[PDB]
DNA sequence: AGAAGCTGCACCTTCACGGC
């Protein structure tokens, strides 16, 4: 039922020290669940004024280069840190090793409310845009677009305003301006489809999904495996430690008001596609999924294939 | 009885342990690392030394350890729907840390 | 009563990354088709100058050693030939809403917090914090190493309003010192726009671009990263440089220190100059940390007798307090 | 008291990597565009020339010492056939505040050694070390192989003030020579301003030309890279000059290494000639390294004797400590 | 002459080698 009826392009936003630690096991782009809450945040902050609400939103990643280095000698990378100050007394206090990178990502972010009928063309665009310039991503701070030799403007979409030969124009149009990004996917079938053809009498712990991120150039009578795109793995969630509790339970929670859960990483598969072959546009969106009395409080995008 | 020398070995593991990096001549500190780390004292103070509490998902200390939160040992439940997994937690039994 | 467990406040004053491009000077205003300086390799052959260990050693071995020499592989990053002016740009955001934590346990706290940032900016508007951070902007500070050298600095910065600029300002960055803090015109004009964008109206973005005037073919400094070097070969070279779009930078938090820099409100010898604003005011240079809280003048103790135990602090202390709360940080019992 | 744990010294004296270009003799004056020397990569048929080793000291592979060419691949950078003469140019900045270090630990141990280096200010000026810099400025010790057989060498020190000259020396370098410190009018003129540019009192930024007549045609040496790349063999160059921009050019440190060739104290035999200026003073061509630590001569001795035990040493060592504080580099426990 | 908070000190503790 969540579907939407506009999509608000976000141009391409520069990220300038984003978290490429995404999870306990996976480090270089940051989660999905970080444009969620975005996205989340934006509707908190503006769609609740324009009675419109924003489920979904796209990445792309135009460009990414993160603060790394090789060790000189070895086959890993370490992080490029940052320096904190003196404790209390005048002494080097101790290092936590923060991961950062510079992103350049453009999002597409599916509108749902009753606040556009014709009146809002291109303000309401602008108006997410010239607030969402105030806002971090993923812990970086959205660098909104100095004076240079070119503007990026916003764009809205609508798939009822237009009939067919131009709506699969307006999708046309709309995947020329993000045609050098990569499309990211949630992949869960492609996961168990894989499992399923690895557990053939042996089982598993979590190398459905490593074997899936190696590089593999075994032999069978050297030889290399292929995979299909890039799959990579991804923080797909949380999952449920604790039975949930009061909001006047824990100790040093964010707030006295909310129910708090000690929660565990989940992880799944992801692609990078190319947003030219998607044959959807009204796919490729990141939505939440609760089932709070279980736990498993996901993200992914349905209705992919 | 049958397993008091092992654990009398592991003592005077530690106590040679101890006495070997002192790099001592005087003040006769010898006495006293042999009457507490050698004798049946030394239970008495481990059963006093606390701190323990054997995990297995749960380590608060790598998000910036001067951090005095809650650690859990629970392993959480097998999620239900089809796809994702983690937790190491279908088959391969894993070691439980301790903080 | 009690203080709030968690208290977090986001950095408002964000600075980005600070490119480095070269040219010539009075070729200043055609400053859009300079060359960015690239960070290069170099190979370098030098001495044992370290003081040795002579700690289970022998003295041949480390005679040999100071006799034989000491080959390392460094970053460096040099003007052209061509070019005797560095040109240092960022982009500059104030968010505003300055004195709302980002995350508040207790209500009760959250609203005598609030009541007090909101009497202090009824009675002492950000007029001199603006007018400390608009000189730190105005004396071209962000420059570290870039700034010691300089014949002359020129600081212009423009307000980017819509998608174009609406205001420039151009200072010359030598006539205002680093430990002075003067009255003028376009420093207060500069103020007042910075207060307007932290007194939770605006989100004023600006961009600054300062020129330096070193030599020809020197060398620059970009902020050198952090690897911490424990482990197999990965402190070899010694020296790496910080590099965004194959050009040399300045990190952000380096120019946020560097803007930062405004309290000359320490118990020991204010006189000497303006260091960062931080709890427990810690300079790494000196190796000291002002305001130990044996003394009744760190930001916490400060902090929970203003909002807690209803006593104000003199007038310029509650300037420091709310540099810290400008300034971003987590704190909480 | 002690140490400080962390204590380093930033670089007064900063040269450029000097670029080479080539001309003709009594064309010195109009010498701004001339064409730049450029490193020609050439393959050279040889001999074994080194002597065997156990493996080749069989009766069946002393071969190579019969018939071998050897095949080896160097580079070159000639003067054109019509041009005599060599010109070198870089610049040079002198900073000054020489005892101020850009990170330390103990802040008293930070008083302390300004307190002594102020007393050596206020004791003796900066007169003797940049009278001693000047002389390595004047003759052309920068020139390192490119002076060993010049007929002769001309060097120009041009004080650029903002984008002209304010002061122009012009001393014949091979009049001025490489083991003794005279005294000249001009030279005390370029002394004092070396000095006054090494104790804050002015900006100094100095543009050196060197020229020497080496010959019609001959080979001048730029510098050589080091290629820090172990054993491999049958694709290695093993002389690779350094060139910018398609110009041959002498490395920054090697101009900084022979303008800091001051160092006429050291408790061995001083008939020679100053030597550079390192703790445990050493000369890694020569294989020996002067001020061993089994005298007490070294930099670090000297240093924490005139600190912390407040056991000045004589005038000649305090030079060669404050000579090795305007060197810079990491001291410290 | 008894209570709270701060500081000083002790206690724990080392690796396997060559680009879809």
């Amino acid at each position: 039922v969540t579907d939407p009826e506009a999509l608000l392009l976000l141009p391409r936003l520069s990220i300038q020290n984003a978290n490429a630690i995404s999870s306990p096991l996976t480090w270089g782009f940051p989660s999905p669940g970080a444009f969620t809450g975005f996205v989340h945040a934006l509707q908190r902050r503006v769609g609740i004024s324009l009675d419109i609400e924003l489920d979904g939103v796209g990445i792309v990643c135009h460009r990414f280069e993160a603060q790394i280095s090789q060790p000189a000698g070895k086959r890993t990378k370490v992080f490029n840190l940052t320096r904190n100050p003196l404790n209390r007394d005048g002494s080097t206090a101790a290092i936590v090793e923060e991961g950062r990178a510079h992103l350049e990502v453009s999002l597409l972010l599916g509108v749902h409310g009753d606040g556009l009928d014709d009146h809002p063309a291109q303000e309401i665009a602008r108006q997410v845009q010239e607030q969402a310039g105030a806002m971090r991503l993923a812990g970086g701070s959205i660098l909104p677009w100095c004076n240079e030799r070119f503007p990026a403007p916003n764009a809205e979409l609508l798939m009822l305003g237009g009939s067919d030969e131009q709506r699969r124009k307006n999708q046309r149009r709309l995947t020329r301006r993000l045609l050098p990004g990569f499309a990211l996917v949630s992949r869960e079938a492609l996961l168990q489809q894989h499992l399923e053809t690895l557990r053939t009498t042996l089982p598993e712990a979590t190398t459905l999904d490593a074997l899936l991120d190696l590089c593999r150039i075994n032999f069978e009578p050297w030889q290399v495996r292929d995979k299909p795109g890039w799959l990579v793995p991804i923080p797909a969630g949380y999952n449920a430690l604790s039975p949930l509790y009061l909001p006047g339970e824990v100790r040093n929670a964010r707030d006295r008001e909310t129910p708090l859960r000690f929660v565990e990483n989940l992880f799944g598969l992801g692609e990078w596609l190319s947003p030219h072959r998607v044959a959807a546009l009204s796919d490729l969106l990141w939505y939440h999924h609760a089932e709070p009395d279980k736990g498993l409080y996901r993200w992914s995008t349905p209705r992919f294939v | 009885q049958e397993l008091r020398q092992f654990i009398e070995s592991f003592i005077q593991e530690r106590l040679q342990g101890k006495l070997d990096k002192l790099q001592p001549d005087e003040d006769d500190k010898r006495q006293t690392l042999l009457a507490t780390h050698r004798r049946e004292a030394w239970l008495a103070d481990a059963a006093r030394r606390v701190g323990q509490l054997q995990l297995v998902t749960h380590t608060l200390k790598p998000i910036h350890p001067d951090a005095r939160g809650s650690n859990l040992h629970s392993l959480p439940q097998a999620p239900g729907q089809p796809g994702l997994a983690g937790s190491h937690e279908l088959g391969d039994r894993l070691v439980s840390d301790v903080v | 009563l009690s203080t709030a467990s968690v208290l977090a406040f986001e950095r408002k004053l964000d600075p980005s990354d600070a490119l480095m491009s070269a040219g010539a000077w009075a070729q200043r205003d055609a400053s859009q088709e300079w060359p960015a300086v690239t960070v290069r390799e170099k190979s370098v052959r030098g001495t044992i100058s370290n003081r040795l260990k002579t700690k289970d050693r022998d003295p041949a071995k480390l005679d040999a050693s100071i006799q034989s020499p000491n080959l390392q592989t460094v970053d460096v990053a040099n003007l052209p030939s061509d070019a005797d002016t560095l040109k240092v740009r960022f982009t500059l955001r104030v968010l505003g809403g300055a004195g709302t934590p980002s995350a508040c346990n207790d209500a009760a706290y959250r609203d005598k917090l609030l009541q007090t940032v909101a009497t202090y900016v009824n009675d002492q508007g950000f007029a001199e914090l603006a007018r400390r951070y608009a000189h730190n902007l105005a004396n071209a500070r962000f420059l570290w190493r870039n700034r010691v050298g300089a014949e002359a600095v020129e600081v212009r910065i423009n307000h980017i309003r819509q998608g174009e600029v609406a205001r420039a300002w151009r200072f010359d960055a030598l006539a205002i010192g680093l430990r002075d803090f003067k009255a003028d015109a376009e420093l207060d004009a500069l103020a007042e726009l910075i207060a307007s964008g932290l007194s939770g109206s605006g989100h004023v973005l600006l961009e600054v671009v300062a020129f330096a005037r070193i030599g020809d073919g020197q060398e620059v400094f970009p902020s050198q990263e952090l690897i911490l070097d424990k482990g197999d070969k990965k402190g070899q070279k010694s020296k790496t440089l910080y590099s965004v779009r194959d050009a040399a930078a300045i990190h952000s938090q380096k120019i946020g220190n560097a803007l930062r820099t405004i309290d000359t409100w320490y118990p020991d010898e204010d006189g000497l100059g303006p260091i960062a604003v931080e709890p427990y005011g810690s300079v790494t240079s000196q190796g000291k940390a002002y305001r130990q809280p044996k003394q009744k003048l760190d930001f916490y103790t400060l902090l929970d007798n203003w909002v807690l135990r209803d006593e104000a602090p003199a007038v310029e202390q509650q300037h420091y307090v709310i540099a810290n709360l400008i300034r971003g940080g987590v704190f909480g019992e």
